[PDB]
Formats: C-alpha cells, sequence, structure tokens
C-alpha cells in the first residue's frame, strides 16, 4: 500500500523475514525415527503384505 | 518245529528292531519341529524389518 512509510516497510519485512525463518527451522528441525522428512526429496516403502 | 521257532524268534526280534525306527523318527520329528519354530519366528522379523 502506498500509505505506508518506509519504517512500516521495515518492520513488516523484519517480521515476514522472522517468520519464512521459522518455515525454515520447521523444514529442518522437524525429525521421526532418524528420519528428516521435510528436508529431502524421497519415497518411503511401507510392507503391508506377507 | 525247529524252522518254526527260528521264525518266532526272527520275527520277535525284527518287532523289536522296528520300534527303534519309529523311536528314530520321532526324536528327529522334535527336532524338525523346533527348527521350524525358529524359521517361523525368523520370517516374523524379516517381515517387521522390510
Amino acid at each position: 500500500t502506498g500509505t505506508n512509510s518506509e519504517s512500516d516497510l521495515s518492520s513488516i519485512q523484519d517480521e515476514i523475514k522472522s517468520r519464512l525463518d521459522e518455515i525454515d527451522r520447521v523444514s529442518g528441525q522437524t525429525q521421526f525415527n532418524g528420519v528428516n522428512v521435510l528436508a529431502k526429496n524421497g519415497s518411503m516403502k511401507i510392507q503391508v503384505g506377507a | 518245529a525247529n524252522r518254526f521257532t527260528s521264525n518266532i524268534k526272527g520275527l520277535t526280534q525284527a518287532a523289536r528292531n522296528a520300534n527303534d525306527g519309529i523311536s528314530v523318527a520321532q526324536t528327529t520329528e522334535g527336532a524338525l519341529s523346533e527348527i521350524n519354530n525358529n524359521l517361523q519366528r525368523v520370517r516374523e522379523l524379516t517381515v517387521q524389518a522390510t
């Protein structure tokens, strides 16, 4: 919006980059059973037969 | 009569010998059953591991 001044955009961008860094942290730290699920493309194979 | 006595003693000894085969067979069957149980558990472990 054109009404916002430069410091307003600075605060907005600070919060935006904070939340983007939080998203990256959630991606990195969230690990299951020694597997970082949201950190690399892959596939899982579950034996559902005999 | 002497020949009949020979046959009687021979057949009695033959039956006594025959029982030993049943004994051996039962012992080996028990051992095979234990091996079967071990194999079954190993198969379950592989199903869990794959």
